[PDB]
RNA sequence: AGGACCGAACCGACUAAUGUUGAAAAAUUAGCGGAUGACUUGUGGCUGGGGGUGAAAGGCCAAUCAAACCGGGAGAUAGCU
RNA sequence: AGCGUCGAGUCGGCCUGCGCGGAAGAU
RNA sequence: CACAGGUGGUCAGGUAGAGAAUACCAAGGCGCUUGAGAGAACUCGGGUGAAGGAACUAGGCAAAAUGGUGCCGUAACUUC
RNA sequence: AAUUCCUUGUCGGGUAAGUUCCGACCUGCACGAAUGGCGUAAUGAUGGCCAGGCUGUCUCCACCCGAGACUCAGUGAAAUU
RNA sequence: GAUGUCGGCUCAUCACAUCCUGGGGCUGAAGUAGGUCCCAAGGGUAUGGCUGUUCGCCAUUUAAAGUGGUACGCGAGCUGGGUUUAGAACGUCGUGAGACAGUUCGGUCCCUAUCUGCCGUGGGCGCUGGAGAACUGAGGGGGGCUGCUCCUAGUACGAGAGGACCGGAGUGGACGCAUCACUGGUGUUCGGGUUGUCAUGCCAAUGGCACUGCCCGGUAGCUAAAUGCGGAAGAGAUAAGUGCUGAAAGCAUCUAAGCACGAAACUUGCCCCGAGAUGAGUUCUCCCUGACCCUUUAAGGGUCCUGAAGGAACGUUGAAGACGACGACGUUGAUAGGCCGGGUGUGUAAGCGCAGCGAUGCGUUGAGCUAACCGGUACUAAUGAACCGUGAGGCUUAACC
């Protein structure tokens, strides 16, 4: 099965109008280190939640 | 007027006379009334009515209002019953289980178990094809859907794969076994719609 | 959960006599021809039992007239007005389904002595 | 449907979990901390936990049970003789679970699966 | 749990050893016969010097089923073999003047009262 | 002893499913036939296109065969599109 | 018609205008 | 094509086995150049199945089944 | 009948029921004697038919294990128009 | 410059010239059972033997086994038996190559769906301040089948033979919905037996591999063969049909005025969806009550301050699920895992002791182990925040205060 006719390029914009990417709403940040991190993960630095987990 | 209860589960209750009854225990708690609904201000007449319990933080501060308005304890969820035209309550009331009392049969409405993405084979009792004598790729698909130029379309309300169950079901005609008003329980004989845990909407048989 | 243990523990029969799969059996159940009220027998072996409080079962096997009959108890009907254990048999395995394919000499069991 | 079903089958037959389990729980054990994919960390937990329960009461049968579910003399020796006295009095929970982003190769979601007290 | 095909026990002296059920009765698009269902049968082995003969087409109805028989409380009976009854085929009354091996409570009714009367047990 | 028997290697190709923009311009998987012979296989040689070769199917002669391929007559001819 | 009755219309052809039945089909 | 194909010779360990079959291993060599999740329909490759048992179908197609060694025993027919 | 149109000929057998099968009959549309006739043990991935065993072939499907399908990251075609 | 052609399978959908079930007139209709015609399309409407068959014949069912249309419905859904490629043979025709509206054996069925359509499921914006809920019901869909037995009653009817209407009760077939208490299937995540082999030094005990190696059992879940429930009654308006009163037409006449009855068809009643019903509805509750500037001065555009109700996000997740979605829970906590207790399953672990030459048996011991189950339990992971959403909500007219 296949296009009888060639899908415009106005049609191709509207399937993708659903493609968008979410940025990260928002970073948290450790209340030790003041690194951002993404929420629930471990920093950069290896703290979570204050302590030196790593 | 109906109340809302809880599935817990199913057992059996064996007779003197040595019959085995499958029944439903269905627990229902005090139905408290928030809201009654009259032709004047709301054009129909119900009751509308909450129970169980919901945690504090869960509660919003509009449901709060609303179950402050009425003055009772908020309920895990909100539901109404249309009163016939000698039926009368006041805002605030509780109904027990009690109301069942002299009723021998029931319907019962719940959310069916959901059986998510379904093929027409356990949707629709469609036929399996050959599973042998030649047969390529089809042993489960649904064969034809429709005619051929006319007309050249497929049908509205065509049987096909889709969603199946978790949806709203009533069970008619259901026996009353037992109303056991101290430990809130009615005992429906057979199966009714949904899991163990869900809410079930008991009324006595329409029919 | 709770509520449905408690609906279930009311109707237990608290008389039922240990037994176990291989032992020789007697229920004696209520037939009801009309009016008319009775007990009959069923002797056999104990080919499967299944524990489940209320909804407990067990199987008994006998030859019957030139006939292997099974019949599947519920162990808290009142039908069944009381069972006896008539000899005690020893096997290994909880279900005894392969007595099915045996008659006779073959389908013997032994005596346990405990 | 899977209703109410345990256990994650994570593209593998039933062997191969098995032996994968096996293996990161003794790597678990020896390391303390290991770095893992998150579904991967959060079945190992049902894994090695009871290994540790098992490990407080040291006997032979229970020596020879860890035996038969490790096949690793060094992590047997090593969760009845430090894991089960270092956990003697906490009822479960002996791991955790840090979330740390995601992996290079794959974009696989990854977490440190760590023992409570390392 | 008897449909065409079935290859049915006799537990009569008719004379028949084994019947195949061609016809389950009593129903559009009927599947199935129990235990005191009426069916349509060809007798297939017979004794000779018989009351029938192979290749007679008569009625049975059937006593045993491996698939057995619920009872009220749950119970099930369940026998190792399937076995019916040969009946004259205008009748319905048994062809036998014996009756072999257990059949149930299920029979007892007024069309096969001769059977139970006959038979040596009844479950 | 044997164009003997059962059965691997080896040689085949009866059935089915898969695959059919394939993993593959003919295969894979499960089964299947022959398996000391009119067997099978390596290396080299010979037969050439109205010609070869053919336990014969118009089969095969470099993924091409009721007349190979390449170049030429050549812009054949085309009352047809 | 009642015609054992009372008090003016009554009968049924012909021709013609317009209608009625005869008249069931598939997305 | 870093392609489930094709390609002649030589070497020939252990346990089980008649065996160069087959299973598990040795020496030795590899995990096949996308991964991570999820656990719908449907497709592919498989496992099990109550009662029935060819009713399927053009056709038992496919599947299921049989399957070893020793001994006993073995019909019509036959060119013996 | 690998041959018979009429034809599912007719009779017998097998099946509850058999346009196929087997045994006959002869009315051979249109067999027939080395473009061989009629038989024939053995042999056959050969054609037709029947039975025992066996079974998800089917009544009528159910559940399960894996590979895809689905979602995320990377790479990134096709016929057609 | 291709519209795949017979039959089957799967899935249908319409017509009504109706096969069954429903209503009715006539009968050479006593009853029972028929015949014939009218109304009626709601639902229902065989399995096998033979053959490629459609059909047909046959066997045995059924209330019935309807007739047609849909590219003689349906091969980008399956099959490929028939038929019309290439091989081969028979009969037959032909000197022959070959041929046959003869026969016979064999013989490749491709496509990842763009659009329409259809089944499901989300995202956006709208609905006029924002938000959380509960609804109304325009509209749409589903469902609608029927046997047998008993009573009425051996009554009515009939010379007998036989044998009802009307009404009532019970129990089935087929179909549908739900469910897992029971009976069972499955149960490669639980327990055990056992063959070959390799390993853990060895013994003992275990693990890997051999289809889960082969097997025997089996928890939860899913599930049918399991077991609950359904089709309706009632109402309205009618069909054919039957009437009442009644003239036109002194009579008669169901019809012209007027009135009544009348069926599974129709509209309802039952079940489900449903306010994108843009005609965007209703009810209840909740939230926001700052300052200032410029300027084509108008539903204008900023600035600082403020950030609610609620939402989303993230996390732990679910009897919810392809993904989205939907539900639960986030320390003021049972949301998941673990842990504890129990249950369930398997069937008496290991070690040690005793008996036996030994295989093995017995004791300790219904032991040990035990998934998805039940009851509990903060041990682990569910974070303080941050983010989005604002700051009283247009004009006109009327009424009221
Ligand atoms: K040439
Ligand atoms: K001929
Ligand atoms: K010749
Ligand atoms: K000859
Ligand atoms: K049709
Ligand atoms: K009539
Ligand atoms: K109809
Ligand atoms: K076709
Ligand atoms: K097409
Ligand atoms: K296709
Ligand atoms: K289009
Ligand atoms: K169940
Ligand atoms: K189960
Ligand atoms: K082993
Ligand atoms: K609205
Ligand atoms: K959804
Ligand atoms: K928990
Ligand atoms: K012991
Ligand atoms: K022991
Ligand atoms: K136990
Ligand atoms: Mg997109
Ligand atoms: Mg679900
Ligand atoms: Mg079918
Ligand atoms: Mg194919
Ligand atoms: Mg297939
Ligand atoms: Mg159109
Ligand atoms: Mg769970
Ligand atoms: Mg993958
Ligand atoms: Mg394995
Ligand atoms: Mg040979
Ligand atoms: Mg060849
Ligand atoms: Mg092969
Ligand atoms: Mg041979
Ligand atoms: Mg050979
Ligand atoms: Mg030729
Ligand atoms: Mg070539
Ligand atoms: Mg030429
Ligand atoms: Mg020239
Ligand atoms: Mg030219
Ligand atoms: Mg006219
Ligand atoms: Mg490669
Ligand atoms: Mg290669
Ligand atoms: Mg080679
Ligand atoms: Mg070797
Ligand atoms: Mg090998
Ligand atoms: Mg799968
Ligand atoms: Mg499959
Ligand atoms: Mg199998
Ligand atoms: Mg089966
Ligand atoms: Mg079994
Ligand atoms: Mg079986
Ligand atoms: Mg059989
Ligand atoms: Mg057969
Ligand atoms: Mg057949
Ligand atoms: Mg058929
Ligand atoms: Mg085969
Ligand atoms: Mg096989
Ligand atoms: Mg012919
Ligand atoms: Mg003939
Ligand atoms: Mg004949
Ligand atoms: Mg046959
Ligand atoms: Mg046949
Ligand atoms: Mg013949
Ligand atoms: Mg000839
Ligand atoms: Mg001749
Ligand atoms: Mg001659
Ligand atoms: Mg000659
Ligand atoms: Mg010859
Ligand atoms: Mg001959
Ligand atoms: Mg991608
Ligand atoms: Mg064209
Ligand atoms: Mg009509
Ligand atoms: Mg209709
Ligand atoms: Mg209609
Ligand atoms: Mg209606
Ligand atoms: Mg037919
Ligand atoms: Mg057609
Ligand atoms: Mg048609
Ligand atoms: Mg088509
Ligand atoms: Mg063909
Ligand atoms: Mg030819
Ligand atoms: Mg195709
Ligand atoms: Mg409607
Ligand atoms: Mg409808
Ligand atoms: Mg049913
Ligand atoms: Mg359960
Ligand atoms: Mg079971
Ligand atoms: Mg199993
Ligand atoms: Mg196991
Ligand atoms: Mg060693
Ligand atoms: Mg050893
Ligand atoms: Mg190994
Ligand atoms: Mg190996
Ligand atoms: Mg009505
Ligand atoms: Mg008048
Ligand atoms: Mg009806
Ligand atoms: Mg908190
Ligand atoms: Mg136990
Ligand atoms: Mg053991
Ligand atoms: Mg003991
Ligand atoms: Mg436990
Ligand atoms: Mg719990």
């Amino acid at each position: 099965a296949v296009q009888q006719n060639k899908p415009t390029r106005s049609k191709r914009g509207m399937r993708r109008s659903h493609d968008a990417l979410t940025a990260v709403t928002s970073l948290s940040v450790d209340k030790t280190s003041g690194e951002k991190h993404l929420r629930h993960h471990i920093t950069a630095d290896g703290y979570y939640r204050g302590r030196k987990v790593i | 007027i109906g109340l809302v209860g809880k599935k817990v589960g199913m057992t059996r209750i064996f007779t003197e006379d040595g019959v085995s009854i499958p029944v439903t225990v269905i627990e229902v708690e005090a139905n408290r009334v928030t809201q009654v609904k009259d032709l004047a201000n709301d054009g129909y007449r119900a009751i509308q009515v909450t129970t169980g319990a919901k945690k504090a933080n869960r509660v919003t501060k509009p449901e709060a209002g609303h179950f402050a308005k009425a003055g009772v304890e908020a309920g895990r969820g909100l539901w109404e019953f249309r009163l016939a035209e000698g039926e009368e309550f006041t805002v605030g009331q509780s109904i027990s289980v009690e109301l069942f009392a002299d009723v021998k049969k029931v319907d019962v409405t719940g959310t069916s178990k959901g059986k998510g993405f379904a093929g027409t084979v356990k949707r629709w009792n469609f036929r399996t094809q050959d599973a042998t004598h030649g047969n390529s790729l089809s042993h489960r698909v649904p064969g034809s859907i429709g005619q051929n130029q006319t007309p050249g379309k497929v049908f509205k309300g065509k049987k096909m794969a889709g969603q199946m169950g978790n949806e709203r079901v009533t069970v008619q005609s259901l026996d009353v076994v037992r109303v056991d008003a101290e430990r809130n329980l009615l005992l429906v004989k057979g199966a009714v719609p949904g899991a163990t845990g869900s809410d079930l909407i008991v009324k006595p048989a329409v029919k | 959960s709770n509520i449905i243990k408690q609906l279930e523990q009311e109707q237990m029969k608290q008389d039922v006599p240990s037994f176990r799969p291989g032992d020789t059996v007697e229920v004696k159940v209520w037939v009801v021809e009309g009016s008319k009220k009775r007990l009959q027998a069923f002797e056999g072996v104990v080919i499967a039992i299944r524990n489940r409080g209320l909804h407990s079962a067990f199987t008994v096997r006998k030859i019957s007239n030139g006939e292997g009959v099974e019949r599947v108890f519920q162990t808290h009907s009142p039908v069944v007005d009381s069972i006896s254990v008539k000899r005690r048999g020893a096997v290994r395995k909880a279900k005894l389904y392969y007595l099915r394919e045996r008659t006779g000499k073959a389908a013997r069991i032994k005596e346990r002595l405990n | 449907m899977r209703h109410r079903k345990s256990g994650r089958q994570l593209n593998r037959n039933s062997s191969h979990r098995q032996a994968m389990f096996r293996n990161m729980a003794g790597s678990l054990v020896r390391h303390e901390i290991i770095k893992t994919t998150l579904p991967k960390a959060k079945e190992l937990r049902r894994v090695v936990e009871p290994l540790i329960t098992l490990a407080k009461t040291d006997s032979v049968a229970n020596r020879r049970l860890a035996f038969a579910r490790t096949r690793d003399n060094e992590i047997v020796a090593k969760l009845f003789n430090e894991l089960g006295p270092r956990f003697a009095s906490r009822a479960g929970g002996y791991t955790r679970i840090l979330k740390c982003g995601f992996r290079a190769g794959d974009n696989a979601p990854m977490a440190y699966i760590e023992l409570v007290d390392r | 749990m008897i449909q065409e095909q079935t290859m049915l026990n006799v537990a009569d002296n008719s004379g028949a050893r084994r019947v195949m059920c061609i016809k389950v009765l009593g129903g559009s698009h009927r599947r199935y016969a129990g235990v005191g269902d009426i069916i349509k049968i060809t007798i297939k082995e017979a004794i000779p010097r018989g009351k029938v003969k192979k290749g007679d087409v008569l009625k049975a109805v059937v006593v045993r089923t491996k698939k057995g028989v619920r009872r009220p409380d749950g119970s099930v009976i369940r026998f190792d073999g399937n076995a019916c009854v040969l009946l004259n085929n205008n009748s319905e009354q048994p062809i036998g003047t014996r009756i072999f091996g257990p059949v149930t409570r299920e029979l007892r009714s007024e069309k096969f009262m001769k059977i139970i009367s006959l038979a040596p047990e009844v479950l």
